[PDB]
């Protein structure tokens, strides 16, 4: 996160760290949707142009964390993955269209004050909250600057932006499975996701049932916090059926 | 590295 | 079932330092 703040303890209890066994290294963010399921960006596991192709074995999931680097002794839970699932029409060749993956935990995790699942949006929740101008929240342990590393989980609040402005900011071809977020240069308030934040959650709080819902997944951007540039996120609602599907077919 | 070590006994939950 | 209700904030009726910025955008 660039221009964010230190999260409060237990502020984002669904936040997960994607962790490389060796070398030990933060791969990305992810989120807990149940005691056995984690949701992240497919570009965190599979990215051929860069020979990236992580398997079950290559990673560890860390839940309940505050500090980036410290082993949070009776707070955090470290788990093994049973299986990875990538959306079959995920487009790594051109625009990261359908940038979403599911991670099935080897064993269910126990909720606590620091570990709690976020809600998946319903059509109605989506419809009412996904509006240009409405602000969502991004959290992560990624870079503080485009070009460093925080000590604690950072948070930033950003407004959803109008599709056209989204479209007009890049040479990349935007799809209906994406949304962009950020402040406009004239707005003079800044912030953004940065390196290492990827695969983390973009969440919103319903003013109706006052529950936290994950609307997006931190997907891609051009630099971090650049003027006239925006962050791009996976539209979680549009890919719900695929999510229900794999859980109904293979899990919890 | 950077990262504080944990044991393989800290794993699976 | 209990999703999105935070043990240290929602569950005790405490609010985080910037959540008001969100609700106010709506």
């Amino acid at each position: 996160i660039v221009e964010g703040s230190d999260a409060e303890i237990g502020m984002s209890p669904w936040q997960v760290m994607l962790f490389r066994k060796s070398p030990q290294e933060l791969l990305c963010g992810a989120s807990l949707i149940s005691d056995r399921w984690v949701l992240t960006a497919a570009h965190c596991l599979l990215y051929p142009p860069w020979d990236k192709n992580f398997t079950e074995n290559d990673l560890l999931v860390r839940i309940g964390k505050h500090s980036r680097t410290r082993y949070e002794r009776n707070i955090e839970k470290i788990s093994m993955l049973e299986k990875i699932y990538i959306h079959p029409r995920y487009n790594w060749r051109e625009n990261l269209d359908r940038d979403i993956a599911l991670m099935k935990l080897k064993k269910p995790v126990a909720f606590s004050d620091y570990i709690h699942p976020v809600c998946l949006p319903d059509r109605e929740t989506a419809a009412s909250l996904l509006q240009a101008g409405y602000k969502g929240r991004v959290t992560g342990w990624g870079n503080l600057k485009e070009t460093g590393q925080p000590s604690v989980l950072q948070v930033v609040n950003l407004p959803i932006v109008e599709r056209p402005v989204c479209k007009d900011s890049t040479r990349i071809r935007i799809t209906d499975n994406m949304f962009c977020a950020g402040y406009k240069p004239d707005e003079g308030k800044r912030g953004d996701a940065c390196e290492g934040d990827s695969g983390g959650p973009f969440v919103m709080k319903s003013p109706f049932n006052n529950r936290w819902y994950q609307m997006g997944i931190v997907s891609w951007g051009e630099g971090c916090d650049r003027d006239g540039k925006y962050g791009f996120y996976t539209h979680v609602f549009r890919l719900k059926k695929w999510i229900q599907k794999v859980i109904d077919q293979f899990g919890e | 590295s950077d990262f504080e070590e944990f044991s393989l006994d800290d794993i699976e939950q | 079932a209990d999703c999105g209700l935070r043990p240290l904030f929602e569950k005790k009726s405490l609010e985080d330092k910037t959540e008001r910025e969100l609700l106010e955008s709506y």
